[PDB]
């Protein structure tokens, strides 16, 4: 069972976006698909939901003649069209299902599509290391990372050597500067005696721009 | 609609604690209430289905109950990756309502943090810009206080912090502080510095580096 949304991106104030939910290992005929978005640290909020098989749906007040939700059931695929956006519905936006043998709850949820409803242009991200040097040292510890700067809009994601080093990182949450663009750094610490042997490089990723960057990052 | 009041919005235990989360549902909901959990930057994941059972491959120190229009998630023994935030929620009529979750946070013994700066690169230098970082690694508890000096000129208005949630095995905090200059700034001064100050620490622990 899987639930994978796609469509989601930046939209202008007044804008439309159609997102879509791609059903796998169940048929949607026989549940109820749920629409529930999250705005940026804030909690939970229905949207959304829709029974494929009559049509029959039903919509939150904060959305209720602006969104509409459908379905295609021989693609599997329900839909979020969102007309006349505005800066309120920015926000993750999760489908979800009502199924199983008696749950009635939402067992299964896609990993969600950032929808981000603002005047402002797509701007990809520069990454700059952050060089472990003698005062990136702590006893045998040494920290690096890289800088993640000028991006707009959320999100990008950063791994380490393809995925191959994960502990001792911590990507921190991005946040916005005076600029009315976000910027990150994800760092990473290593033994000290690793620093002119092992590799690293981090890959920074920001699907809104198409933009893949691999950046090698050198003990200076 | 059918409000669920959560409470409490935060909540902060030790390993091993029990933890009880309530929902009180404004209106008899009967046994329809289901409890997520959220995970920072993750989808939520249902915990408890019909207010009382567990939903499969769920850990039996979480359970559910219902007392009229008052539901309960308790987590029996408290572990370090149960730092996420809960939700309830009630399907007994549309619209489906959330609670405004509770955030819940592990206690732990005070851990200091380790300290390291790091100086703007060449290719941000050539580009007409400096943003200088500090990193405060793996700390507890999360309330840390970072400040700029430069040639020792205590810094305002131009640095942005970020903090890490807290980690799932060893519920430590990490803490990233930016400052930002032009190049031409930048190239003003000679000793950037970064000073700490935590509850683990004796006295401020100061990072520094020498421009050039």
């Amino acid at each position: 069972v899987q639930l994978v949304e796609s469509g989601g991106g930046l939209v202008q104030p007044g804008g439309s976006l159609r997102l879509s939910c791609a059903a796998s290992g169940f048929n949607i005929k026989d549940t109820y698909i749920h629409w529930v978005r999250q705005a940026p640290g804030k909690g939970l909020e229905w949207v959304a939901r829709i029974y494929p098989t009559n049509g029959y749906t039903r919509y939150a007040d904060s959305v209720k003649g602006r969104f509409t939700i459908s379905a295609d059931t021989s693609k599997n695929t329900a839909y979020l069209q969102m007309n006349s956006l505005r800066a309120e519905d920015t926000a993750v936006y999760y489908c979800s299902r009502w199924g199983g043998d008696g749950f009635y709850a939402m067992d299964y949820w896609g990993q969600g599509t950032l929808v981000t409803v603002s005047s402002a242009c797509t701007k990809c991200p520069s990454v700059f290391p952050l060089a472990p040097s003698s005062k990136s040292t702590s006893g045998g510890t040494a920290a690096l990372g890289c800088l993640v700067k000028d991006y707009f809009p959320e999100p990008v994601t950063v791994s380490w050597n393809s995925g191959a080093l994960t502990s001792g990182v911590h990507t921190f949450p991005a946040v916005l500067q005076s600029s009315g663009l976000y910027s990150l750094s994800s760092v990473v610490t290593v033994p000290s005696s690793s620093l002119g042997t092992q590799t690293y490089i981090c890959n920074v990723n920001h699907k809104p721009s198409n933009t893949k960057v691999d950046k090698k990052v050198e003990p200076k | 609609d059918i409000q669920m009041t959560q409470s409490p919005s935060s909540l902060s235990a030790s390993v091993g604690d029990r933890v009880t989360i309530t929902c009180r549902a404004s209106q008899d909901v009967n046994t329809a209430v289901a409890w997520y959990q959220q995970k920072p930057g993750k989808a939520p994941k249902l915990l408890i289905y019909s207010a009382s059972f567990l939903y499969s491959g769920v850990p039996s120190r979480f359970s559910g109950s219902r007392s009229g229009t008052d539901f309960t998630l308790t987590i029996s023994s408290l572990q370090p990756e149960d730092f996420a935030t809960y939700y309830c929620q009630q399907h007994y009529t549309t619209p489906p309502t959330f609670g405004q979750g509770t955030k819940v946070e592990i206690k732990r013994t005070v851990a200091a943090p380790s300290v390291f700066i790091f100086p703007p690169s060449d290719e941000q230098l050539k580009s007409g810009t400096a943003s200088v970082v500090c990193l405060l690694n793996n700390f507890y508890p999360r309330e840390a206080k970072v400040q700029w000096k430069v040639d020792n000129a205590l810094q305002s208005g131009n640095s942005q912090e970020s903090v890490t949630e807290q980690d799932s095995k060893d519920s430590t905090y990490s803490l990233s502080s930016t400052l930002t200059l032009s190049k031409a700034d930048y190239e003003k001064h000679k000793v950037y510095a970064c000073e700490v100050t935590h509850q683990g620490l004796s006295s401020p622990v100061t990072k520094s580096f020498n421009r050039g």
